[PDB]
């Protein structure tokens, strides 16, 4: 697992290592590859924790979506890198933003952080009851990043995996050689363009669910 | 009693106040560059660099040098396999 993990170290250390061939300012045809989500990144960035401090708190939520995406692209190789079917890192650092979140709160605020688990305006009456309704979500939420990302990017291995194992009678011996026969394939390459989709969608998604935590912590709501 | 002087006051009066600004600027951008092409700096072999001035090269860039990655990659695996499955 120790070198399946520099391998992605490697290939997005080449993206621009091993791209520009002179630096120059039109950029090359891998360089585009990263600007353009580098674009995508900031504009979202500034769309959802939008106002100051947002560019200090910017590069960490960059750095866990190329984690993330480029972790979801080394799935698609048939020798599959999902994590070595562990998957348990995602789980370890999802609790670890969690703890960076609360401290973060913590010291912005201090006491204050204790009313981001009541917004600005509530009933006397009800407030005691809202206030554990809102808190134990936050701290539920630590495994829900974990196993958002677990699910798709392992669920997809195994499923892949588990077709090709069922799939032993379908050319050999059985005289059905069309695609009746070949659903298996059918299904296994439809499976995996979908793979890619929810791959993309659910590292730009999880960016977007960290961004909102950064704002929750950096500021009161 | 002297009349006014303005093609004589000049040393001080300077083109607006932009365009002086954007002098310096635009002087010496063009004064130490590569008149056209200079240096492409094309040759490079190092494993690394053979792969950047080989099939890496952005003139095309292809998904051929990612295929062929995810061949030798596979290649690997089958003796990786066969080693532990």
């Amino acid at each position: 697992f120790s070198l399946y993990t520099i391998i992605v170290l490697l290939v997005i250390t080449s993206l621009y290592t091993l791209t520009n061939n002179n630096n120059k300012i039109i950029g090359s045809r891998w360089l585009i590859s990263q600007e353009a989500i580098y674009d995508t990144i900031m504009n979202m960035t500034k769309g959802q924790i939008g106002g100051k401090n947002w560019g200090l708190y910017f590069p960490m939520i960059f750095t866990l979506f190329m984690f993330i995406f480029i972790a979801n692209l080394i799935s698609m190789i048939p020798y599959s890198f999902a994590l070595s079917a562990h998957l348990v890192f995602i789980i370890s650092l999802s609790i670890v933003i969690w703890l960076g979140n609360t401290i973060l709160g913590l010291y912005k605020h201090g006491w204050v952080f204790f009313s981001l688990f009541v917004p600005a305006g509530t009933p006397l009456p009800l407030v005691p009851l809202l206030v554990i309704i809102e808190t134990l979500s936050y701290f539920a939420r630590a495994i829900s990043l974990g196993l958002r990302l677990g699910s798709n990017i392992l669920a997809g291995h195994l499923l892949m995996v588990i077709l090709a194992g069922l799939t032993f009678n379908f050319m050999l011996i059985n005289l059905f050689t069309l695609v009746f026969g070949f659903v298996p394939l059918a299904m296994i390459l439809a499976i995996m363009m979908l793979e890619f989709a929810i791959g993309i969608i659910q590292g730009y998604v999880w960016a977007i669910l960290t961004a909102s935590y950064l704002k929750d912590a950096v500021y009161l709501h | 009693v002297s009349t006014l002087i303005p093609p004589k006051v000049v040393s001080s009066k300077n083109i607006g106040s932009a365009p002086n600004a954007k002098r310096i600027a635009n002087v010496v951008h063009f004064y130490k560059s590569l008149p056209q092409g200079p240096a492409p700096a094309i040759k490079a072999n190092t494993r690394l660099a053979r792969y950047k001035a080989k099939y890496f090269d952005g003139d095309n860039a292809s998904g051929k040098p990612l295929w062929h990655f995810a061949l030798g990659i596979i290649a690997f695996g089958y003796s990786m396999e066969y080693y532990f499955h």
